[PDB]
């Protein structure tokens, strides 16, 4: 590592010092949920989005189809 | 060789298993949705972890965050430029292209 | 479109062609052959409103006179009666469904399955004379652009 690649490393390690250090096993708990809660959707609007572009690209497909035969 | 009322009759019945098949498909994704997201976003185990493994999980669940969202903008972002170029081919295909009731009630009424 | 109009008056049950033969008959009073010119067409017109030119009104007439007497009998006059009473995104959809190995046409054999798969007893005359409705190019398949063509006018 050099010295922007060490700046990264550590400022992502400080993202976690100052959210998670100074809370207790009760009050730490309650946020691995509330973490988790953002984990799940954030996935669901991912999968909401890989299921659009299984259609677009369809779409493009038949899009391509009546340029390639109407001239 | 088949009367007009006929070929009317089957069409109106092919866009109704046409739309039955639609949100058949439609029930199938949200099931899909489930089961993946099952696997995706385990549900917590936080009963019997120490604060040590208490405090690690919240860290890469963390990093996790950061992780997923970018995955999710790499995907956004596809389909962002899809819809752009959808328009652009909509586009050029584009530039290569009395009443009963007023009647029956003036001659008749009831 | 055409052919829409022509099996909704095969769907008109005795009850409303007895209310249009009597509506028809008051049409045609004064009218020397039984039938409707610009005079019993611009009669009517005025009595519901617009006053439009003899031209105008031999417009609507070609519209419906297959016949080429320039008047309207009985059986054309049902067919004017019937064009005065989905979406190119709706249909967009439903072609996808026809479309099972998703290459862009439908082709015969996915017709028949989305036929068999209807409820009815396919005929293969069923088969055969919707493809000829639908293809236009006639290239054994039915394209996007003629699949709206294939449906305009079903509910
Ligand atoms: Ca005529
Ligand atoms: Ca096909
Ligand atoms: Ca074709």
């Amino acid at each position: 590592q050099t010295e922007l690649e060490k700046k990264k490393k550590i400022l992502a390690e400080r993202r976690k010092v100052l959210a998670i250090d100074h809370l207790n096993e009760d009050q730490l708990r309650e946020k691995a949920k509330e973490l988790w809660q953002s984990i799940y959707n954030l996935e669901a609007e991912k999968f909401d989005l890989q299921e659009k572009f299984k259609q677009q690209k369809y779409e493009i497909n038949v899009l391509r189809n009546r340029i390639n035969d109407n001239q | 060789k088949i009367s007009a009322s006929r070929k009317l009759q089957l069409k109106t019945l092919l866009l109704q298993i046409a739309k039955q098949e639609l949100e058949r498909e439609a029930e199938e994704r949200r099931g899909e949705k489930g089961r993946a997201l099952s696997t995706r976003a385990q549900p917590l185990e936080l009963a019997g972890l120490g604060f040590a493994e208490l405090q690690d999980l919240a860290r890469q669940l963390h990093a996790r965050v950061d992780k997923v969202d970018e995955e999710r903008y790499d995907i956004e972002a596809k389909v962002t430029k899809n819809i752009t170029e959808i328009a652009d081919l909509t586009q050029k295909i584009f530039d290569l292209r009395i009443s009963a009731d007023a009647m029956m009630q003036a001659l008749l009424g009831a | 479109m055409d052919d829409i109009y022509k099996a909704a008056v095969e769907q008109l049950t005795e009850e409303q062609k007895n209310e249009f033969k009597a509506a028809f008959d008051i049409f045609v009073l004064g009218a020397e052959d039984g039938s409707i010119s610009t005079k019993e067409l611009g009669k009517v017109m005025r009595m519901l409103g617009q006053n439009p030119t003899p031209e105008e009104l031999q417009e609507m007439i070609d519209e419906v006179d297959e016949d080429g007497s320039g008047t309207v009998d009985f059986d054309e006059f049902l067919v004017m009666m019937v064009r005065s009473m989905k979406s190119e995104e709706e249909l967009s959809d439903l072609f996808r469904m026809f479309d099972k190995n998703a290459d862009g046409y439908i082709d015969l054999e996915e017709l028949k399955i989305m036929l068999q798969a209807t409820g009815e007893t396919i005929t293969e005359d069923d088969i055969e004379e919707l493809m000829k409705d639908g293809d236009k190019n006639n290239d054994g398949r039915i394209d996007y652009d003629e699949f709206l063509e294939f449906m305009k006018g079903v509910e």
